[PDB]
């Protein structure tokens, strides 16, 4: 007996990239939609303080 | 054969003419009438909340 159940596709790993330090976003390095590798620099917040 | 198209043709073109005729006091169309059918899929409704 087979049951058809309602379901949604979820990615195995999701990383919400969040800024930990307050500042002004000087430069966005990545282009949207691309594939990124671990450690690839994405954003640049001004390191004044 | 879609009996509904045939019935719609009969209602739009034939039944009115005959009921218009002299002597006939009542035309009994012994079938259904066209209607936009909305066949909903409750599984899709489930998927979309």
């Amino acid at each position: 007996v087979f049951a058809e159940l309602p379901g949604r596709i979820e990615p195995v790993r999701v990383a919400e990239v969040r800024a930990r330090v307050a500042g002004i976003v000087l430069k966005r390095t990545f282009e949207e939609g691309a594939d990124v590798k671990a450690g690839d620099v994405l954003f640049q917040i001004d390191p004044a303080p | 054969a879609n009996t509904t198209a045939l019935a719609d043709y009969a209602v739009r073109n034939v039944n009115n003419e005959i009921r218009r005729l002299p002597g006939v006091g009542k035309l009994q169309f012994f079938d259904s009438e066209a209607a936009m059918r909305v066949w909903i899929d409750p599984q899709k409704l489930v998927g979309y909340g």
